[PDB]
């Protein structure tokens, strides 16, 4: 029924997709949610949104998704989209397991998502997915990777970046102290809290407030684990030491 | 008959605090060895091997569609599987085939990974799940490996003890099966490590 | 206005706006008539040409060994209806190796042509056909209309300026039965004629005719052979 | 909020910015376009529907001319609301039992029954492309631990046993002339079933009937078959509520 | 607006589009029904729009089974569509069950099926109202009406079209259940005779259809001796 | 045949108003609640109980899901009743499969998937819902929420409906993390009793605990001796 | 199996043995083959246990659906209609010898036989099953028109008691059913009670 | 496989043998037939195993769904209606032979279903390669009306008939008594046969297996 039917998925006069476009106003509004690739591993830092008192912590982690053995993501945008996004990544990964029986190469998995997203903004009169993603990763093509994706189903690879709320100021800092070439998990960390630090401008950073995983080698082996908060709690007291410094 | 095509032998056992899976290494096309480092028990956990003789074929696609669900399972769920739960799993996948089945019947050996209790069982060709208490057998020499199982096991075994049974049940019920051998595989799983182990055997 | 772009819309008038808009396909074609008497059914088409060069398009169309058709409206429509027509008498001869009485080929296409005047998205037929047929209960001339109904004629004209070879025939409708081959053309066509401007006449180039009857299979004359047709409007 | 509108909301089933479904709602309206209303009560013996039957037109066949349906040989059903919606929902009320009946072996539970119905009408109240039916369906049938019960489901797929309910132009009428009356009896409970529906019914409707106007349809204990009376068996209760 | 689709309720409770289905139904000539003691007889006033026409074109007096006649008014297309529905449901009810379907129930099923066309935005309402009329020793004579919306009745006497009402003030003068199917012909002629509005319409067939003990429970065409005399009769009467 | 199009799109400021809207039939629902103590799980629910004409037993808010789980919810009656089916069907697809009864956290996130759907596939509008759903597994209890957009969260303890801004609030000031289920069960029902209006009888609540051995709705009787206190 | 029905004015008498076999094993020595349908429609059931029982519950469902729609009885014709077109359409699926029975108001007592293939056929009184081959002599000779109920009672009672004595898939004891406008009346016939004719000894 | 069941006078008793045979060769000593249906309603399982399992386990589900629904304990009927059309539906490819038993609103009642869907419905069955043991037992026992613990006598002699006299059926007595007002599920109710013990002991030291090749993997 043709009076009914918003059209999700025809262009605009300009060559504009409005849904997509609105997707990702959607996206910006959501949590903050930066990676960071280092020399010897890559890491995910998101800010919280569940934060609520009464809240009951249940699960390792709010945002942060294990994919397979090598890779994990974050999201910033519609959860329950996320959740379907996530569950599509993890079948992808088994998919190509089980055909070639190695792990899928992250570029790879991340261009199968990208393509499903790419679909319903062409075709189906669909609403589309309203997340962006952060993915950290190893494979033995390119070691260490770090990728972002978002509702156009567009995506490109980065050395540091950020989606959700205040993005371009976490660019910005990201822009300045990212040392190409030269960083470490220790002092992706480091930055990784400083940027949160000023763009969680309203108000005082937390460890209740955060989260970061960390995706590292050790004997052959990809570990990825989730900071406990008694560690993200010193980091955040080493950076407040380290900011003491900051002019004599 | 269909699983004496490859011919072979698995089997599994309970001791104290520990499991133990073996098997023969041969890979072979009726009389014709082909290979004799053939796999056939895969790792599902840290303490959960799953064992299959058949059809070398249906062996290799049962492991790899076993682990794509599992691995959906664990990623899913806060953890890692019960080795009840990868049986009924395991039950579920053969019986999807009810009506043209996979030619493997698996064993399972592996400790719970809460509480490191013991498990072993076996399963049919489509599914029909058999916990024991002792020890289960699969292959072509069914009938020779209970023959050394039902005269050598005995309860409450060290690993020690495991080790040397479930090798001397594997190595003498094979050595009287023309189609099963060319060496056999022994892995025994305790709380705190996996100890892997290929036994002098004969190679005819 | 609200109640014109969608077949299932009603008017509160109890109007479909969009199966009377097809109608008017029909009423903009070029005329065409159908007659009968007692022994034959006749169809009489004038052929609109795009240009001076071009052929003039066919408006009388081979159904089966005993039933034509003349259109005017769509002429794709024409042609998809045409086609059922077609099918319907193939099988019904190879079921039954008899030919399909005319009215109930009649009734397949009030059948068929209401069924898109009830869904969403579809369209009627944009076409009108004038039916000459003969079988076991004589001689047929039947109309059919982009709203599905159809009528069993003594005669009709359907096309542009049609209302004038309408009157005609109601003016000589009691000689039809009664008339000779040659005579059932001759007011077929003097009734096509009253549809035209005064200035301009019936050729071999613009008329077609279409005969069948008793002892007859259905014929289509154009170009040269409708010349002894034209020849005696004396 | 407060009678806000958005888009299509009051053309089909989404809903409006105070979290309303307009067409819902319109079709509890479309319930009264008959200008009917019907009566329910239960007690511990027995479980009644009483409705209006309106046969202005002489050229009708009366005997044609009813709102009540036997669904199964034991549940008996007061539709109210649109003619030919209705009929459909007996229809497929008519289906799920005698298919309940083949797979499971019982019969359907009136409970069941009615909130099957529901959750049929459910449907159109979530997707866009059908309206829902503009009717009301009223269950009676004897349970055999529960005794007789009285079942009500609406366009909204909302349902609801009771101890007495009603239907139509009359409903918020009929509920306040129950309500009062069982808080009155012991252990808040109908008693005189028949008389406590009809009586209802005249009262919200000021008529005084005669016994062509009205049908009655019955479940009890003893003889769990829905059964409806006749004119002469209305008249008795007619006349016997007459004289006192 | 709330008037497009049979999807919609307006806020008043009432489908627009099933309404405007029933204006066409009353826009048509009329056509009515009565049943008596032995049988049921329909006439229709069948308006002729042109005098190229054939006697008989245009029926609206149909035999949807051999016990079962059906009268329509309203746009003929879909009046038609339903007779072949009506057909098919007789036909398939004597495949599965092994006899005659029963009128009522007939009458049932082709009303849900009209019932069908009045929920949805995917299709329209059926533009006509019909009567079916039968008659067997056991059932004895039925006739009922179904409208757009889906609404069956059984009936004395009915009409619909557009001089509806008039009809059925006449049809409420006879004592129909007393009469026979030969009496009551002359009054449905002259009924149709009195509803006509000559001045308006200028011309009509009158079509006339029975079914009852007289022709064994089979529907027929009133034979065109007994119409003739029917429409003298009705002639004479308006004097 | 169906709507192939999607009823909820993004809004220019990048909002998913249906959602919105469905969250605001929500907030207008009756009064839930729910409280995780140490040893068990309560749901407690208001009636929007008119009339005494009602048959309360006929038809429950507070239902189970398996022998482990239960649920309840605010908003649309019969929204939720499709939620309920899905969830047994849910619960016992997992059963068959993994032979162990589903953990609550899993049919939570089925369910939540379900939910999801609703906002995205065609022709349709979202759930009017939301679902409270109580478990226990793996030795402890589990408290979860789940609304409409298919979003969920594991709560400690929670109100949704009608004024429960105040509702959690109330509860912020007066859970304790070592609080057992029979005080728990008692401040479930003075949370109801701030937002109430009408007088409180086991007629028109509905309470359900779930602890080990098992979930079940507390019957009248025990809901009367509970609002003796109260 | 042997199964038995005979019309008198006024209603039917229905009759079977009451054995099920496995090869030469009795599964159930006291089976009810003779299947309400309807308040007033029996049918008898021979062949496949499974498919009988099937289709008996299918043609139930369908008979009781159409009765609550027309709101009457069902016709005693309609029900074996159904069974007909049922036992025709899956004749090569299915092992089903049946004979339908029954009153309705329009046409009283009534047999039909549905035999495999699916052909249905109205008879006085119809017999079936694997026995029936030993009682074609027997009812040719002792059935007369104008039979009582009590004589079609002792008539299907005797045929019955005959048969069973002779086939080996037959046997136990005789259930009976008479039914009439009046309702069903069912009893069995068992031990003694049974009909006896002796063995011929020298 | 030997199985039965009994209608005493205030419930069904069930039972069953534990040897499940692959071939002439015993895979499982001590196999469990006597499955869950509903709270009051068991059934016992015959024939291809994996098909009993999956049968029962899926009308139990589906039955759960049922009653979860209805808010009322299931009807032993219903569970055999379910049983019977899926059976059918399958033409007897699904090798589930079954005693279904249990007690409901209506009191206790005991059917066989046959593999291909037939039902018959009876107050003592028996099923399996042991059935026609068990079911002499029966008939030259069974009285109506038992007494509870007569009737627990009489199915554990009929399976004990079942278990000495078929070679494909062993080891233990497994009832399952249902009322009114109790489950009695007794596995194992009698174990008529055991092993006898080993007069040499095999006790293999450290060192009689040669090993090649050692890998010791240490875990967390
Ligand atoms: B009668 O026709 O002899 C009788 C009538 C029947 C009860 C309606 N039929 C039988 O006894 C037939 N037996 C069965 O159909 C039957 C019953 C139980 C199990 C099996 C079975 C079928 C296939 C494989 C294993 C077991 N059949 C008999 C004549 O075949
Ligand atoms: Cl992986
Ligand atoms: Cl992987
Ligand atoms: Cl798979
Ligand atoms: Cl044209
Ligand atoms: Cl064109
Ligand atoms: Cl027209
Ligand atoms: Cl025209
Ligand atoms: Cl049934
Ligand atoms: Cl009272
Ligand atoms: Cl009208
Ligand atoms: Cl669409
Ligand atoms: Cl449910
Ligand atoms: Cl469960
Ligand atoms: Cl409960
Ligand atoms: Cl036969
Ligand atoms: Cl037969
Ligand atoms: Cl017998
Ligand atoms: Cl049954
Ligand atoms: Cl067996
Ligand atoms: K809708
Ligand atoms: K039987
Ligand atoms: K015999
Ligand atoms: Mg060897
Ligand atoms: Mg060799
Ligand atoms: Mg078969």
């Amino acid at each position: 029924s043709r009076r009914y039917d918003s059209r999700t998925t025809i262009f605009s006069p300009e060559g504009r997709l409005y849904q997509v476009e609105y997707a990702m106003e959607a996206i910006g509004h959501a949590g903050t949610c930066l990676g960071i690739l280092a020399n010897d591993g890559v890491l995910l830092a998101a800010e919280r949104r569940n934060i609520h008192k009464l809240l009951d912590e249940v699960f390792f982690s709010e945002k942060i998704y294990k994919l397979n053995e090598d890779m994990a993501c974050s999201v910033a945008g519609i959860t329950s989209d996320a959740n379907v996004l996530t569950n599509e990544l993890r079948l992808i990964a088994q998919r190509y397991l089980l055909q070639y029986q190695e792990p899928i190469p992250c570029e790879q998995l991340v261009t199968a998502l990208c393509d499903i997203k790419q679909a319903y903004t062409q075709f189906g009169g669909k609403r589309p997915f309203g997340v962006s993603l952060l993915y950290i990763g190893w494979d033995k093509h390119y070691g260490f990777q770090l990728y972002q994706s978002d509702p156009s189903g567009n995506y490109g690879g980065w050395k540091a970046t950020c989606i959700g709320n205040n993005s371009a100021a976490a660019v910005s800092m990201l822009k300045q102290d990212y040392k190409e070439g030269e960083m470490t998990l220790k002092s992706a960390l480091a930055l990784a809290i400083k940027v949160l630090n000023k763009t969680m401008d309203v108000s005082k950073l937390s460890a209740e407030k955060v989260e970061i995983a960390t995706l590292t080698r050790e004997n052959g082996k990809t570990v990825i684990r989730v900071l406990k908060q008694k560690e993200v709690e010193q980091l955040i007291k080493k950076h407040e030491e380290e900011e003491a410094k900051a002019e004599r | 008959s269909i699983m004496s095509y490859n011919g072979g032998a698995v089997m599994a056992m309970k001791g104290k605090n520990c499991v133990a899976i073996a098997a023969d290494r041969r890979f072979g096309i009726q009389a014709q060895m082909v290979t004799t480092d053939f796999q056939k028990i895969f790792p599902m956990g840290d303490r959960l091997y799953i064992g299959l003789a058949g059809l070398a074929t249906d062996v290799q696609t049962v492991a790899q569609r076993l682990k794509f669900r599992l691995n959906l399972y664990e990623l899913k769920e806060g953890r890692q599987i019960k080795p009840y739960t990868l049986m009924s799993m395991v039950a579920n996948l053969l019986y999807e085939k009810r009506f043209g089945p996979y030619y493997t019947e698996p064993v399972i050996a592996g400790l719970d990974p809460k509480t490191f209790k013991p498990f072993i069982c076996s399963l049919d060709l489509i599914g029909c799940p058999m916990v024991t208490d002792d020890f289960v057998v699969s292959g072509t020499c069914a009938e020779q490996m209970y023959g050394m199982c039902e005269s050598l096991w005995e309860p409450n075994m060290d690993p020690d003890h495991l080790f040397e049974t479930i090798s001397q049940a594997m190595l003498n019920a094979v050595d009287r099966d023309a189609v099963s051998g060319m060496g056999v595989i022994v892995h025994i799983i305790e709380k705190d490590k996996i100890t892997t182990r290929t036994l002098k055997a004969r190679m005819d | 206005n609200q109640y014109d772009n969608d077949v299932t819309v009603w008017s509160p008038q109890g109007r479909i706006h969009q199966i009377e808009y097809a109608m008017e396909a029909v009423k903009q074609g070029s005329a065409t008539v159908g007659l009968k008497s007692k022994t034959h059914a006749v169809l009489v088409a004038l052929k609109r040409a795009q240009s001076e060069l071009a052929a003039h398009q066919k408006k009388i169309l081979h159904v089966d060994n005993h039933i034509g058709i003349s259109i005017a409206g769509l002429t794709a429509d024409a042609r998809l209806l045409c086609n059922f027509m077609r099918q319907e008498c193939l099988d019904s001869r190879f079921v039954f190796d008899r030919p399909l009485p005319v009215s109930r080929l009649v009734s397949l296409i009030g059948s068929k042509t209401q069924i898109p005047t009830q869904r969403y998205g579809r369209r009627p037929y944009g076409v009108g056909l004038l039916i000459a047929g003969y079988d076991d209960m004589g001689p047929h001339i039947f109309q059919t209309c982009p709203s599905a109904n159809y009528f069993d004629c003594r005669a009709m004209s359907i096309g542009a300026r049609s209302q004038s070879a309408r009157t005609y025939l109601e003016r000589h409708m009691s000689e039809f039965m009664e008339c000779n081959l040659n005579e059932l053309v001759k007011h077929g066509l003097r009734a096509l004629r009253e549809t035209l401007p005064a200035e301009q006449d019936l050729t071999t180039k613009n008329v077609s005719i279409g005969i069948v009857g008793k002892d007859l299979e259905f014929t289509i004359y154009d170009d040269d052979d409708v010349s002894p047709f034209l020849e005696g409007l004396e | 909020s407060r009678g806000s509108s958005a888009g299509f909301d009051r053309h089909i089933t989404i809903f409006s910015p105070e979290g309303r479904l307009y067409q819902v709602e319109y079709a509890f309206k479309a319930i009264n376009q008959g200008g009917l209303t019907s009566v329910a009560v239960r007690g511990k013996d027995c479980a009644v529907i009483v409705t209006q039957k309106k046969v202005p037109d002489k050229l009708l066949d009366s005997s044609t001319v009813t709102h009540l349906f036997k669904i199964t040989e034991n549940i008996g059903c007061v539709m109210t609301g649109m003619t030919a919606d209705s009929r459909s929902q007996v229809q497929r009320a008519r289906y799920e039992a005698a298919n309940w009946k083949y797979k499971y072996g019982y019969e359907i539970p009136v409970d069941m029954l009615c909130k099957r119905i529901a959750d049929i009408s459910q449907v159109y109240t979530q997707n866009a492309e059908m309206r829902p039916l503009g009717c009301c369906m009223i269950l009676i049938g004897i349970d055999e631990e529960q005794g007789p019960q009285v079942y009500k489901c609406d366009p909204a797929g909302y349902y609801c046993g009771f101890k007495a309910t009603a239907a139509g132009v009359k409903q918020t009428e009929s509920t306040s002339f129950l309500e009062k009356k069982v808080k009155k009896k012991f252990d808040w409970t109908f008693e005189q079933t028949v008389e406590t529906a009809i009586t209802c019914l005249s009262t919200v409707l000021s008529i005084d009937f005669k016994p062509s106007e009205i049908e009655v349809g019955v479940v009890t204990v003893e003889n769990p078959k829905f059964r409806i009376l006749t004119e002469a068996e209305i008249d008795a209760h007619l006349v016997a509520l007459a004289e006192r | 607006g709330y008037d497009l689709s049979a999807s919609t309720f307006s806020p008043d409770g009432r489908v627009f589009q099933v309404e405007y289905a029933m204006k066409a139904v009353e826009n048509s000539s009329t056509a009515i029904g009565i049943r008596c003691k032995d049988g049921v007889v329909f006439g229709v006033e069948k308006l002729v729009l042109s005098k190229l026409y054939e006697e008989g074109s245009n029926k609206r007096l149909f035999n949807v089974d051999r016990h079962v006649g059906m009268a329509v008014a309203g746009l003929l297309a879909d009046a038609r569509s339903l007779a072949d529905i009506a057909r098919e449901e007789a036909s398939n009810f004597r495949s599965n069950f092994g006899y005659n379907i029963p009128l009522k129930h007939l009458a049932d099923r082709v009303a849900m099926y009209v019932h069908a066309y009045t929920l949805y935005s995917a299709v329209r309402p059926f533009g006509c109202s019909f009567m079916l009329g039968s008659y067997s020793v056991n059932d004895g004579a039925q006739l009922y009406m179904i409208d757009p919306s889906g609404v069956s009745y059984g009936y004395w006497g009915c009409a619909i079209g557009k001089a509806r009402q008039a009809a059925k003030t006449e049809i409420e003068k006879l004592q129909m259940k007393e009469m026979t199917c030969r009496d009551i012909v002359k009054e449905v002629a002259k009924i149709i005779y009195i509803v006509h509005d000559e001045v308006k319409d200028k011309a009509f067939e009158l079509e006339l259809s029975w079914v009852g003990e007289l022709t064994n429970g089979r529907h027929e065409i009133v034979p065109k001796d007994i119409r003739e005399e029917a429409e003298k009769y009705a002639k004479e009467s308006l004097k | 045949r169906g709507y192939s199009f999607s009823l909820t799109t993004f809004s220019p400021s990048g909002k998913l108003v249906q959602i919105e809207y469905a969250l605001a039939a929500v907030a207008g629902g009756a009064p839930s609640v729910g409280i995780k103590a140490a040893n068990g799980v309560v749901l407690a629910t208001e009636k929007k109980q008119k009339s005494i004409l009602y048959d309360e037993r006929s038809v429950h808010k507070v239902e189970p899901i398996t022998k482990h789980i239960g649920l309840v919810y605010s908003g649309m009656g019969p929204d939720y009743r499709v939620l309920v089916h899905r969830a047994r069907k849910l619960a016992q697809q997992y059963y068959l499969v993994y032979q162990e009864p589903i953990p609550t956290a899993q049919l939570v996130q089925r369910v939540a998937s379900v939910m999801q759907e609703y906002t995205q596939s065609g022709g349709v509008r979202p759930f009017g819902v939301s679902l409270l759903i109580c478990g226990w597994n793996e030795g402890r209890p589990y408290l979860f929420q789940s609304d409409p957009s298919g979003a969920y969260f594991a709560w400690k303890a929670t109100a949704m409906g009608k004024n429960y801004v105040n509702g959690k609030t109330f509860l912020e000031k007066r859970y304790n993390e070592d609080l057992e289920l029979e005080d728990a069960i008692h401040t479930a029902i003075l949370t109801l009793k701030e937002s109430f209006e009408g007088q409180m009888t086991e007629d028109n609540i509905e309470v359900g605990i779930c602890n080990e051995a098992g979930f079940r709705r507390l019957t009248p009787t025990e809901v009367k001796d509970y609002l003796a206190a109260i | 199996t042997t199964i038995m029905a005979v019309q008198f004015d006024g209603g039917v008498v229905l009759g079977a043995d009451s054995r099920t076999t496995t090869g030469s094993y009795i599964a159930n020595r006291v089976t009810d083959k003779l299947t309400p349908i309807h308040d007033r429609i029996f049918c008898c059931r021979s062949g496949s246990a499974a498919d009988t029982q099937a289709v008996a519950d299918a043609v139930t469902y369908q008979l009781g659906f159409h009765s609550i729609e027309l709101n009457e009885p069902p016709l005693v014709h309609t029900a074996a209609s159904l069974f007909k077109e049922m036992c025709y359409r899956y004749r090569e699926d299915l092992m089903a010898g049946i004979i339908i029975a029954g009153w309705d108001p329009q046409e009283g007592g009534q047999v039909y036989s549905v035999p495999m293939g699916g052909m249905m056929v109205r008879q006085s009184f119809a017999i079936g099953g694997s026995g029936s081959s030993y009682i074609y002599g027997y009812v040719d000779a002792t059935y007369r028109e104008g039979m009582t109920k009590e004589e079609c009672l002792q008539f299907t009672a005797n045929a019955l008691a005959l048969a069973m004595e002779r086939d080996g898939s037959s046997g136990g004891v005789i259930r009976l059913a008479a039914i009439a406008e009046s309702g069903v009346e069912r009893q069995v016939l068992l031990g003694d009670q049974i009909p006896k004719f002796a063995v011929a000894t020298l | 496989t030997t199985i039965a069941g009994v209608v005493y006078k205030d419930g069904i008793v069930l039972g069953a043998d534990t040897r499940a045979t692959e071939g002439m060769v015993v895979a499982d000593k001590n196999c469990s037939k006597i499955h869950f249906i509903s709270p009051n309603i068991y059934c016992c399982g015959a024939g291809t195993a994996a098909d009993t399992d999956m049968t029962t386990q899926l009308i139990s589900s589906n039955l759960e769904l049922h009653s979860l629904s209805t808010g009322r304990l299931p009807r032993v009927v219903t569970a055999n209606r379910m049983l019977k059309q899926m059976l059918f539906r399958y033409q007897g490819y699904i090798g589930a032979a079954l005693v279904l038993g249990g007690v409901d609103v209506t009191g206790p009642h005991l059917y066989s279903i046959y593999p291909h869907g037939s039902t018959d419905k009876l107050p003592y069955v028996t099923m399996g390669s042991g059935s026609l043991a068990a079911m002499a037992v029966f008939e030259d026992k069974f009285r109506p009306d038992m007494e509870e613990e007569e009737a627990k006598n009489l199915v554990s002699e009929a399976i004990a008939a079942g278990i000495f006299n078929d070679l494909g059926s062993g080891s233990n007595i497994d009832l399952c008594v249902i009322s009114k007002n109790k489950l009695d599920f007794l596995r194992p109710y009698t174990v008529p046969n055991k092993k006898g013990t080993r007069l040499g002991r095999y006790r293999c030291e450290k060192g009689t297996t040669a090993v090649l090749t050692e890998k010791i993997t240490p875990l967390e």
